[PDB]
């Protein structure tokens, strides 16, 4: 019965990560690993504090309804990650950056279009008209030089209007369809569930 | 022996002491992990 | 409080105060999660200015 | 901070992604859902009381 | 022609998503100058396409 639960698996997890952290910390060759694992352990000891307050009257049933929203969140992540792959690889492909490390491509495909949902839109990294040109490539075609250490050292100018048009379509689908359809699904699920969650609490 | 025991005998003050002691555990864990963490 | 006698703006100002229990749940879930992210990120990084 | 560490920086970037997911998607949109529910539950008695 | 199409259709589209250039369209955040051979006051903004 102690292993069948979830929050006793949580409180078990905090002490496995604690002893792993201290066990690495006292060894002389693993100081940085022990400090990192303790910093991940503090979040688990903090998230235990949500389960403590489920006995309160005012904050009680609301904390119960938090876990029943994750099926709507997982739909949001499915529709997002498909559309984020599609926009990411197409924009990374029409542009042709010269710095072509593997983690630099993974940053410009998955990390930058993720932050464009939250209003972090770098225009100077992906639009030639806000850039300066230059003879930055030993190759045939027009090339231009953007701002930023990780934005690629030299990027292509051919058919740039399609990159701008993909930026408009991405902000339309992500910041209007997916977010507002997620608010509509949270409203529907909350009114459907709220009765049984009060009885269960 | 009775009024003292019937303040601290309730489940409320056991809960409240459980919270305050657990918050001080997190405050200590932050003081270690941010200020004095010696190699 | 002066404008609660008006017809159009009256009952809406009445409903403003009854939302604070939902706001206080939001601040509880936020402040727990803000402590957890904050101290973990401040810990993995090691800044030298430590006032 | 005048000087910061480089060890295991990808975990800092990954905590930034997880934080923006939980805060700017779960907590805000669940707050809009609770304001919608409470407003339709309360609106009758608040008109009678006014 | 495409610079006008940018400043008419593309810039007010991004102002919905929190991309508000104030220095492109407000004189008080700009410097003045004799930048036009024409009658009136004129000022010089920041940006290549502004």
């Amino acid at each position: 019965l102690y292993l069948s639960d979830t929050w006793n698996q949580c409180d078990l997890l905090a002490l496995t990560c604690f002893l792993l952290g201290v066990g690495c910390r006292l060894t002389p060759g693993l100081f940085d690993l022990g400090r990192t694992v303790l910093c991940l352990d503090f979040m688990i000891f903090t998230l235990r504090l949500l389960h403590i307050f489920t006995v309160n009257k005012q904050l009680g049933p609301k904390i119960v309804i938090v876990s029943k929203m994750m099926k709507d969140v997982f739909f949001f992540l499915f529709f997002l990650c498909v559309w984020l792959v599609a926009y990411g690889v197409a924009t990374e492909g029409i542009l042709r950056p010269q710095d072509r490390s593997l983690p630099s491509i993974l940053r410009r495909v998955f990390y930058r279009p993720y932050l464009q949902i939250f209003g972090q839109i770098p225009q100077e990294e992906m639009d030639v008209a806000l850039m300066i040109p230059g003879n930055c490539s030993m190759e045939r075609g027009s090339w231009a030089h953007p701002e930023g250490p990780v934005a690629g050292s030299c990027v292509s100018q051919y058919a740039n209007w399609l990159v701008v048009l993909l930026l408009i379509v991405f902000l339309l689908v992500a910041n209007i369809l997916l977010l507002n359809l997620l608010i509509a699904m949270f409203s529907y699920t909350f009114s459907k569930v709220h009765g049984n969650s009060d009885l269960y609490w | 022996s009775k009024r003292w025991s019937d303040f601290w005998g309730a489940p409320v003050t056991a809960f409240l002491g459980n919270v305050v002691s657990y918050l001080l555990f997190l405050l200590l864990f932050a003081h270690v992990l941010l200020v004095d963490f010696q190699p």
